[PDB]
Order: structure tokens, then sequence, then C-alpha cells
């Protein structure tokens, strides 16, 4: 997310044994990263 | 502060056009 040009960063990382969906139980994402970067985003595209 | 005697001549490359947003 965006926040007055601050761009933060949160995640989680957990096992799965369900293939089709994402699971249907609980856990919650920790802060990693926070850049003091003042820019403009309305668009994004990931990298494989 | 002023910068009279660093920044004078004139000299016209000082330009100008959300918070802290950089509109380059």
């Amino acid at each position: 997310k965006n926040i007055d040009g601050y761009f933060k960063i949160y995640s989680k990382h957990t096992p799965i044994n369900l293939v089709r969906d994402l699971p249907q139980g609980f856990s919650a994402l920790e802060p990693l990263v926070d850049l003091p970067i003042g820019i403009n985003i309305t668009r994004f595209q990931t990298l494989l | 502060w002023n910068s009279n005697n660093l920044d004078s001549k004139g000299n016209y490359n000082y330009l100008y056009r959300k918070p802290f947003e950089r509109d380059i």
C-alpha cells in the first residue's frame, strides 16, 4: 500500500495441502519493508 | 536562508512547475 509517499510491504509464509484454493483457516502478515519513495502508483505488474 | 552570494548572478536555471510527491 501507499500512504503519505511511504510504500509499505507486509508478508507471511505457510505450508498448504489443498492445491485448488487459498486456505480456509486464519493467519496474519507481519511487516517486512517500508520505502519513503514519494511516487504516484495506479498500475502494477508481477515478474516471473 | 538567503543564498544571494551563491545562487544569484541573473541566474535563470532554478525551475518551478499529495504530500511528499515528486512531480517530475
